[PDB]
């Protein structure tokens, strides 16, 4: 279950990170707009290797 | 299959129309592992 | 059947992991901006499938179950 | 002393003199800091320079590259605009090379682009290489053709011998001596 | 003192100077500080110092990396542009294993690129390397070809020895002595 | 004093001196602070060290490695990028473990890189390696290749004995005395 | 008094002595503070201590470790990178038990890395195991190669004594007398 345990912290880790960058920074949109869909597609670029393997 | 090659004739017309419009690198994988049961899951 | 039960939850939770991320980090924004009547499922929903074309799912999650069992 | 071109480059100045000293007539490049350099040649040579300005089509655009249509810094890239610009840095890549041998002074090289095989069903064909050289004169031409063959024909997939096309040449006469004033 | 090239930097003047002294020209590399090197030849040789600029394509440009095309800063990667940067740091290494060995002063190695061979239903196809190099005077440079094609063999998956490439060849006649000044 | 390279680093300093002194010309190394090194040269040996830096391609790269494509600090790493960031520090710890044999002074190994590994549903092909070394003389180095292949084949998974390959030389005849100030 | 390294570190200005005393040459390790230690050698000395730098290719890098890639300090980490960090661990603490045996200075062991065979269906290969040593001169080495082996045998899940291959040597002459200072 060490991969259902990686890929369950792996989110949340990415919660933090995402959702609560723009956080610091505002307390600019287009240079926030290309980085989202990079880590999106990559991490489930990673979840369909740990899934179907 | 005398009487049941009849029909493999007859399904050429909806065959022309099952290449147009699958791509064909889904066409010869469920080959390898064109056919009328190899491209219904591929269009 | 019933392992075959268990490994599809698994597969199934597995595909679900991603866009819960997808939605927080848009009611995230939403918060950030004075927009918090406003609910999150019409920005939400255009982004979680551009996800899955991008990726496009329907062509990884079939080759990747029929090479579960068979071979080429 | 009558102008005919300014706010020139560094390298196009360069090739606008080294055509003009070819042809019995001396120019002068003179820089002005910020706005470039600019030629000026004399009275009884100014019919001549405007008619080889027309004839060679000087000053001359800075050459362009494959790469330069489809930039890296947008936020979405193809699978055409990324296996162009990869074709487009083998492509300089293979030129760069083709200078280190002994004997070749300038080379290019041009790849066959294939683009619309990714997106549909339809395989991809064969690669298609073509060449040009420059070599030093004094040397036998006509067996060089084998080595620039051999090395190219391993630097991809699959090509074929009657795939690959060479045409070069020698290189010119040496200009050495002044043009010279024209007095009166 | 005619200006002719201004501007550059310390690896393209150190090249312009050891161009234009094999021809028998003598050149001057002045520092300007922030705005780089200058070169200026005399009076006497500035007409042939354009012919031979112009026919050795100086100032020389930076050599291109397929690695470049792809920056790691782009933090949208694609599995496509993940094997370039994979084959460019192989085809980098290569050839700075290549310098190591006995003769050898200069080198180069070309890989094919295959990138859509994951995409596909197809299997992938072999490998194909090719290589230049330049050896020393007095070397035995026909029996040196086996240790290069062997050497390149089994650096990788699954290559023949008709798939390997090498056009090697010796250095040129050294130059030692000094140009002289132009006598008026 | 003609200066021919600034803004060195101090192991860049270290070739090109060690380079310069082979050809029987004496060169200076001027520290200048946080500028960087710099190497001057006497005058008559100007223009017969320009030629030795075109022809060894000094001043030296930086050795590349296949780590350094592949930075661990970026958010999220695909298996392709762990693989490539594990093989290149097992080829650079069997290179640091090759230099500590009896006889080796210095060493260089390479291992082939899986590229499309989970891509498809084959299972990976064998491992290939390969080696190159430089060993002190008086020694018999055509014995010594039977322990480098005994070492280096059951540090893998599963590897024969002839998909490694190893190339190893002598080293050249040792420079121990002055070059010598030209007299004029 | 002339330098040939400074801003060195500690361990590696301890083996830049350690190397030029060997070749008759004597050097000086000069503190500067928080800048590091340089070294400097004598006006006689300093051709052929480039020389002997440019050949050993000193200073020393860093010795690399598997687990230096995957660092603990991060705070999500895959399957992978855990086990390549527990190898990488015991690939240690095998080398630290083997200098406590009777006889032996130093060793290195190196383990058989398998990350991507423990996903699929196929079971994991049998693990490889190899090891180096150096022993002090006067002992019987070839009688010592049966306990080496016997104690790495089974210190793991399952391997053969064909997987295991052990590499070894005497030391070198002793290195007792001072070097001498050039006379003039």
């Amino acid at each position: 279950m060490d991969d259902l345990v990686f890929a369950g912290n792996k989110a949340l880790y990415l919660v933090l990170i995402l959702s609560g960058w723009p956080t610091i920074v505002a307390t600019c949109l287009f240079l926030l707009s290309g980085w989202y869909g990079e880590v999106l597609l990559s991490y489930g670029r990673q979840v369909i290797f740990l899934a179907l393997a | 299959s005398s009487l049941s090659k009849h029909v493999d004739e007859g399904l050429d017309g909806y065959r022309d129309y099952l290449i147009k419009y699958s791509d064909r690198e889904l066409v010869q994988f469920f080959e390898n592992a064109p056919s009328i049961f190899a491209l219904l899951p591929a269009y | 059947a019933l392992s075959e039960i268990k490994s599809a939850f698994k597969i199934g939770f597995y595909l679900y992991l991603p866009f819960v991320v997808v939605d927080l980090v848009v009611s995230s924004v939403l918060l950030a901006l004075g927009m918090m009547m406003m609910s999150p499922v019409t920005i939400s929903t255009p982004i979680k499938l551009v996800l899955f074309v991008a990726l496009d799912g329907w062509t990884l999650l079939s080759k990747g179950l029929i090479l579960q069992y068979m071979d080429i | 002393d009558k102008d005919l071109l300014k706010g020139l480059d560094q390298e196009q100045a360069n090739e606008v003199i080294a055509v003009l000293q070819m042809h019995n007539i001396e120019a002068n490049k003179i820089d002005s800091g910020k706005l470039g350099y600019s030629i000026t040649v004399a009275e009884p040579d100014f019919t001549a320079a405007v008619y080889w300005i027309k004839t060679y089509q000087l000053p001359p655009r800075p050459r362009v590259e494959i790469a330069q249509m489809f930039p890296a810094d947008s936020l979405v890239s193809s699978p055409r605009a990324e296996k162009a610009r990869l074709y487009s840095a083998i492509e300089q890549r293979l030129e760069q090379s083709l200078q280190t041998m002994e004997g070749v002074l300038s080379a290019r090289v041009h790849i066959s682009y294939d683009i619309d095989a990714g997106e549909n069903g339809r395989p991809p064909k064969p690669v298609h290489l073509s060449a040009l050289a420059v070599y030093e004169r004094g040397s036998p031409l006509a067996h060089q053709i084998s080595d620039i063959k051999r090395f190219l024909k391993n630097s991809f997939a699959d090509v074929d011998y009657d795939n690959i096309s060479v045409v070069l040449s020698e290189r010119s006469d040496a200009q050495l001596q002044a043009p010279g004033t024209p007095v009166k």
